[PDB]
């Protein structure tokens, strides 16, 4: 029978003088679903209920289950178990995050940084809120493709060595691509102020074009590109085009 | 039992409250722009140094390398010279040492170009071996 | 001076220190990839060339030894030519690679070729040309020197 | 608190919202905008909520694609409900839809666009123009295949503008009750194991559904009916729990939803004979019939030997006849999901699908203002002071016996908004935040402690699994008296096995063994009540189909003209809401019944819609 071994990072913050450990678990691939989350759930359920990880959705849309599997940041729920039973799969928390317990990192800086970009629509002229749709052309909303799909999982940011060293001052790929998402939205009027929040030497410019972010993104998005775009706008090599004018009959 | 204490709100970044009185910091964009233009400008310099030698090339190299390396190690120092791991004063000190690096780099190059063989000839002499 | 989020982030780091939480491992467990390894090579080649220029320029100045007696010393060791030419290759590769990959990184800054296929092609290409150029610069003159030694007039 | 000592922490808020999905966040935005000090208590980061998994769209008669009227959406909603929905609530829902969706776009939701630059809309299941006489509606507004994701991230981002205070990864244990008044909530903080009592003038329960009561669902692991369980433990009867939506197209293997929008855009269901069989079960609407009808159709095909795959136990959803540009533009999400979970390229091969538990139209009963109610025959509806409910955890009832596709994201925003509006209007800056009664929450803490140290021989994961398999077998698509009665017995026995619970993790910090065990208790309350409600309801209405009572049982036989008939009294027919009242200790359930509200909010604005025979 096909017995796959997983080596899983463990940490118990309630034991005095506790250190992180690596724990091997054996799992029968013929009695388990095809994804790594399935194995985590099977282990928790059938061997060790103290095994602790985040999860919710089953189809890679929630972002809860981000972790490092076989050296790469991904989502457990859509990462196929490697069926080569002669090799072990290592499972670690998202790199360089403070761990609360086992595979659960503290996510609150990531979230606070997201908050800081002011991820909401901003208008110069006050709008009557329920009254009418704002105009946006197909071509203009399609600029958001590649951008709006982000599930805020933090695989990209926890893959970035510059974010590893300077998370307190470097906003990281996830938050920067969202900041760009609000900057290139033709309906949003605050592009210049959004740019000025990350004008300093660290916020955006500590991207050293390492490219791990785009490489590891489980949704196949490209934070690297969006940061290059931010760099261009910040250096004034590029501008945000003006909105297309709203037709007379709209 | 529930003989309890009064809580405070969790730590939470308020993006509007934080924005009150926030005067934007100076823009690093123009510095970043020139750093990259300079590096692009050095692209022809490196092959030019392969084909043309002497004391004037030695001087062009010394100056361009020194500036480029100045900005270079400054970025490295800012990556790894982290207050979180070094404390505030040692972090400040490695920031200063980056300027000491640049200064010493140029002085030693000027020396080498003025009292030794110079950069381009130095390469010839190792390649002849 | 800091943005408010940077201030908030410092106070966050201090909270996490106070809580005595470990930091999930990173360098020791992340899969080596053409992304962060080439980046690392770019930084290492950059800094090695810098360091060599500093130690060289200041060292020779502070020492009685000059570069001419340094070169004559190693010729004196009479070590095999293939190994001498390897040292040359090693000296040349950082210059080649760092220059080439520098151009690549400036493109990345301008949002050029950041798709994964282009990232990988450019990496391989930059490592390849750099090796090809370092090879040429070492081999060609060695070729001339073999012709001078064993061909007529 | 018997064995351990717990750090208890007290807060004071104008309003507490339990839930940070679509409904909870929309409520929070409205309340923060109105200056109320607002606490959002959620057992996960808001953006992991199940709203984020929603795909197909959100209904509103914007008329981007063709002329439309909100009254046509009203009609389809009422018919959709199979006349078990409250028409005053359905009126409120559909009347406010254009404004609600326009708000979302105004908040920055990146809706797909038409060539005129308006919000693109698609067709969906069970919707029509001109009160069912016209053609197929197109009022399902969408962000491609990812409308839930996009709506939730938009709402969450906007909630940051309005100074609500977020208590993230706090697991709510109980409502804090004082003499039939809700004065707040008590929750466990996962990060540090502390227990928090939130005092509040008002409380909104917005906790989602309980799909995980079944073995196969489309729903998140977090859909454990915690809110309806909280209400039960507060002495409040739950409503219409027997009405479980099976969505026609969960992926056969793993339960992953494939949006109805795929049919909306022109996809169709195929059996093993290569027949587009929905043309037989629903000659007019076809594959865009209502969800109860399509799911029953598929299930009959399987029974009668026209099921597909090696075990002839599922159906094909065909999309490959559609242009690749349409598939990518309109359905990119399921295109990727079908590829990851079924090895299927939708440009070339069909998706293997099967009906799968998906949505709960039942829940905490409210009036049209989303104020929670208790009902007796003698006194009618009485509001529970302090307490509101919205989203899937509620039963307003806007969906009656069958929820219409794309009405639930609508429901959550519209009634989440309604909560903030109704609270601003009825709550005055004079009323003071209540003081907690002595010992408040102490029983919740005692239950926590006992589950945390549970010592028995049946581990929470086995017990959950038997619950789920039991529900799957006995309270399925087609139900019957003997199968249901046997199901009730097995389920009331499982409720007994809860006393034999075993847990292993003894920690207080991020103990998912503990939280999942609490969720099992919560799920048992929902499941037990669901099936006994289903056992007693001897009729076939919407999502509830009885083989031994195949007909819909109304006050009149609506298949014949009304002139001449004598009306059956309340106690004889079944056009009425089920109310299940459970004792959380013993598990004993009693049943009562509450009339459907047939009147609209305003007869001058819109006519009520009398029942007819329901056919698509
Ligand atoms: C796969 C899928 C696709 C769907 N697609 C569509 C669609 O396209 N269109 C449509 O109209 N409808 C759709 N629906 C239905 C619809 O998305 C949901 O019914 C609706 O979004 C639920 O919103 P909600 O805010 O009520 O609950 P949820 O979004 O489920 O949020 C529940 C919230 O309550 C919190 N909570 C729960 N228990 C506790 C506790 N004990 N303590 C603290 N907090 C707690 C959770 O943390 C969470 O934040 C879909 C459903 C599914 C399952
Ligand atoms: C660790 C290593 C430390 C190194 C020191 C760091 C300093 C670097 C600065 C040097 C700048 C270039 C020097 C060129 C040079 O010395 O002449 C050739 C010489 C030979 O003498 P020689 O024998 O005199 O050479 C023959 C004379 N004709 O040295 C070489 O051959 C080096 C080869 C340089 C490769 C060029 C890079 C390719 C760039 C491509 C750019 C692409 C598009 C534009
Ligand atoms: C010839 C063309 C060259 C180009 C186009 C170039 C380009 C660059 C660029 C773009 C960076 C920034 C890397 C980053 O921030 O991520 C960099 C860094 C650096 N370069 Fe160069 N460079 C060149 C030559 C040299 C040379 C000859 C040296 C010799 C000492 C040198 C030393 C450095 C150093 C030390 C850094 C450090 C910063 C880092 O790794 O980030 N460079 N270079
Ligand atoms: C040389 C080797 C040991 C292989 C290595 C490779 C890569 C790393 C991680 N990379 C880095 O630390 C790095 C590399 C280049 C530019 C910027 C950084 C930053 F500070 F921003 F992270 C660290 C160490
Ligand atoms: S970008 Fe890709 S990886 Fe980074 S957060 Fe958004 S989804 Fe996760
Ligand atoms: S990995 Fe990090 S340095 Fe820039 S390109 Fe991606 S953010
Ligand atoms: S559980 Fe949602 S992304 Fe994995």
């Amino acid at each position: 029978k096909r017995i796959k071994t997983f080596e899983i990072y463990r940490f118990n913050p309630e034991e005095p003088g506790a250190k992180p450990k690596l724990q091997k678990f054996d799992v029968d691939l013929d009695k388990c679903g095809t994804m790594v989350l399935d194995a985590l759930i099977k282990i928790k359920n059938e061997v060790d209920p103290t095994l602790t990880f985040r999860r919710s959705c089953r189809e890679g849309i929630c972002g809860s289950c981000a972790m490092n599997i076989a050296g790469e940041n991904t989502l457990a729920c859509i990462c196929n178990i490697d069926q080569n039973t002669s090799k072990t799969t290592k499972i670690y928390p998202l790199p360089h995050m403070f761990v609360i317990k086992d595979l659960v990192p503290d996510m609150n800086l990531f979230y606070a940084q997201y908050a800081s970009i002011q991820p909401w629509l901003q208008k110069k002229t006050k709008i009557n809120l329920g009254e009418k749709q704002q105009y946006q052309s197909i071509k203009e909303q399609e600029k958001l493709d590649g951008l709006y799909e982000c599930i805020l999982c933090a695989c990209c940011s926890a893959s970035c060595p510059s974010y590893w060293w300077n998370a307190d001052k470097y906003l990281g790929p996830a938050v920067l691509m969202q900041a760009y998402r609000w900057i290139i939205d033709s309906r949003d009027d605050s592009a210049a102020e959004r740019l000025a929040r990350m004008q300093d030497g660290f916020s955006a410019f500590k991207c050293h074009t390492i490219m791990n972010c785009t490489k590891t993104c489980p949704k196949h998005l490209n934070p690297a590109r969006a940061i290059g775009e931010i760099k261009m706008l910040l250096t004034k090599m590029k501008t945000k085009p003006a909105p297309l004018p709203t037709p007379a009959n709209f | 039992t529930s003989a309890a204490v009064t809580g405070a709100a969790p730590p939470q970044f308020d993006p509007i409250a934080a924005e009150k009185g926030f005067k934007p910091l100076h823009s690093h964009g123009t510095l970043f722009k020139i750093e990259r233009y300079f590096a692009a400008a050095m692209v022809p310099l490196i092959p030019a140094a392969y084909f043309i030698h002497g004391r004037e090339m030695d001087l062009c190299l010394a100056l361009a390398l020194t500036l480029h390396v100045h900005w270079g190690v400054w970025g490295v120092v800012n990556d790894y010279g982290r207050p979180f791991v070094l404390g505030d004063t040692l972090a400040a000190a490695v920031r200063v040492g980056a300027y000491i690096f640049t200064a010493c780099l140029l002085a030693g190059l000027l020396y080498f170009n003025e009292h030794d063989v110079g950069l381009t000839r130095a390469f010839e002499m190792v390649w002849e071996l | 001076e800091k943005t408010p989020i940077q201030v908030w982030g410092w106070d966050y780091l201090m909270r996490q220190r106070a809580l005595k939480r470990p930091i999930a491992p990173h360098l020791t467990i992340y899969k080596p990839q053409m992304t962060w390894m080439v980046s690392g090579l770019h930084r290492v080649t950059g800094c090695a060339m810098a360091g060599t220029l500093l130690i060289g320029g200041v060292g020779f100045s502070v020492l009685p030894l000059d570069f001419t007696t340094f070169v004559e010393f190693i010729r004196g060791l009479g070590i095999p030519w293939v190994i001498l030419d390897t040292f040359k290759f090693i000296i040349a590769f950082p210059i080649a690679f760092h220059t080439l990959n520098g151009i690549r990184f400036i493109g990345f800054d301008m949002a050029k070729g950041t798709d994964i296929p282009s990232i990988y092609r450019g990496a391989y290409l930059v490592l390849g040309l750099a090796a090809l150029i370092s090879l040429a610069v070492v081999v060609y003159p060695r070729w001339e020197r073999h012709k001078k030694a064993t061909l007529p007039t | 608190s018997n064995i351990a000592q717990y750090k208890v922490i007290d807060h004071a808020y104008d309003v507490v919202i339990i839930g940070a999905g679509g409904a909870g966040l929309r409520a929070a935005m409205g309340l923060g905008e109105a200056g109320f000090k607002t606490a959002v208590v959620t057992k996960m980061f808001p953006t992991r909520s199940h709203t984020t998994a929603a795909q197909g769209g959100i209904n509103a008669a914007l008329g981007s694609m063709n002329p439309d009227d909100w009254k046509w959406h009203f009609y389809d909603t009422v018919k959709g409900s199979d006349w078990l929905g409250d028409q005053n609530a359905m009126h409120y829902l559909t009347r406010n839809a254009v404004e609600a969706v326009t708000e979302l776009e105004n908040f920055g939701m990146p809706f797909s666009r038409t060539p005129e630059g308006k919000i693109y809309q698609r067709s969906f299941g069970g919707q029509s123009n001109n009160y069912g006489k016209g053609g197929v509606a197109k009022r399902t507004c969408c962000v491609a295949d990812r409308t839930g994701h996009s709506m939730l991230h938009t709402l969450y981002g906007n909630s940051l503008r309005c100074h609500c205070t977020f208590f993230i990864e706090y697991f709510a244990l109980d409502l804090l009750m004082d003499k039939g008044r809700c004065v707040g909530v008590i929750a466990l903080c996962l990060e540090d194991g502390t227990i928090h009592r939130f005092r509040s003038k008002r409380t909104i329960v917005a906790t989602g559904g309980y799909g995980r009561a079944y073995f196969s669902c489309t729903t998140a692991h977090m859909n454990t009916g915690d809110g309806t369980a909280l209400a039960t433990r507060a002495g409040i009867a739950l409503e219409d729990l027997e009405f479980i939506q099976f969505h026609p197209t969960g992926i056969y293997g793993v339960g992953c939803l494939i949006t109805e929008g795929s049919r909306g855009e022109g996809g169709f269901l195929v059996n093993s004979e290569g027949e587009r069989f929905m043309e037989r079960y629903a000659p007019k609407a076809k594959d865009l019939a209502s969800r109860d009808v399509v799911s029953r159709a598929e299930t009959i095909e399987i029974m009668e030997g026209r099921g597909v795959g090696p075990e002839k136990d599922h159906i094909y959803l065909q999309l490959h006849h559609l242009p690749a540009e349409q598939l990518h533009q309109r359905l990119p999400g399921i295109s990727e999901t079908a590829k990851i979970f079924a090895g299927v390229d939708v440009t070339k091969e069909p998706i293997p699908v099967i009906p799968t538990v998906h949505y709960n139209m039942g829940g905490i009963p409210t009036n049209y203002k989303a104020q929670v109610i208790k009902y007796t025959k003698e006194g009618g509806d009485k509001i529970v002071p302090g307490l509101y409910a919205c989203g899937e955890c509620a039963c307003h009832s806007v969906h009656g016996a069958n929820r219409l596709g794309a009405n639930s994201l609508l429901d959550a925003v519209v009634f989440g908004r309604a909560c903030s509006i109704n609270i601003k209007e009825e709550l005055k800056p004079d009323e003071k935040i209540p003081e907690l009664p002595e010992g408040a929450g102490e029983e919740s803490i005692a239950n926590l402690d006992a589950v945390r140290y549970a010592n028995g021989d049946v581990p929470t994961a086995e017990l959950r699994l038997t619950m789920q398999k039991t529900m799957q077998k006995h309270a399925g698509v087609f139900r019957r008296g003997d199968i249901l009665a046997e199901g009730v017995k097995k389920m009331m026995d499982l409720f007994k096995e809860l006393k034999r619970l075993k847990t292993t993790d003894r920690s207080l910090i991020w103990n998912s063994d503990l939280t999942e065990s609490l969720e099992l208790q919560n799920l048992m309350l929902n499941a037990t009540q669901t099936i006994v409600a289903a056992e007693n309801r001897k009729e076939s209405r919407g999502a509830h189909a009885r083989d031994d009572f195949p007909k819909r049982e109304d006050e009149y036989d609506y298949s014949k003209p009304i002139e001449g008939q004598t009306k059956r009294p309340f106690e004889k027919h079944w056009r009425k809401h089920t109310l299940t009242k459970q004792d959380p200790r013993t598990g004993h359930i009693t049943l009562d019944y509450r009339p459907v509200i047939d009147k609209t909010l305003d007869p001058a604005e819109v006519d009520w819609i009398p029942p007819i025979i329901r056919s698509y």
